[PDB]
């Protein structure tokens, strides 16, 4: 009909929010618990945490990019 | 002693380093456990 592109973009952004959001939540909770258990290795695990985030958010970013393409052309 | 050595090597820089393991600064009170024989005739041991 008419709002198919809007529904598509909305669904894509919503799914890229539900997946990566829980993913980065798990990442941050695990990293915080590991840091609390061992502050001496913190730097290393922090970097790994960031790397995980730098992956997970990237997926969400991809979804947003895809949605923007559907929004534009 | 071996188990305690392993455990102490495991834990570093904890919250006040445990309770009995705490290196508490500003020492103001020291308790002493001296052990002595119950009876005499030991010689110089009790005196020492």
């Amino acid at each position: 009909m008419e709002g198919l592109n809007l529904v598509a973009t909305a669904l894509a952004v919503g799914l890229g929010a539900i997946g990566p959001g829980v993913g980065i939540g798990i990442i941050v909770s695990g990293a915080v618990q590991a840091i609390g258990r061992n502050p001496e290795i913190e730097n290393r695990v922090v970097t790994y945490m960031f790397i995980g985030i730098a992956f997970t958010e990237a997926l969400a970013i991809f979804g947003l990019v895809i949605a923007f393409l559907i929004g534009f052309g | 002693r071996e188990v305690m050595a392993n455990l102490t090597a495991r834990v570093v820089g904890a919250a006040r380093r445990g309770t009995l393991l705490e290196k508490r600064e500003t020492v103001k009170s020291v308790a002493l456990l001296v052990v002595t024989p119950d009876r005499g005739l030991c010689g110089s041991l009790v005196a020492n």
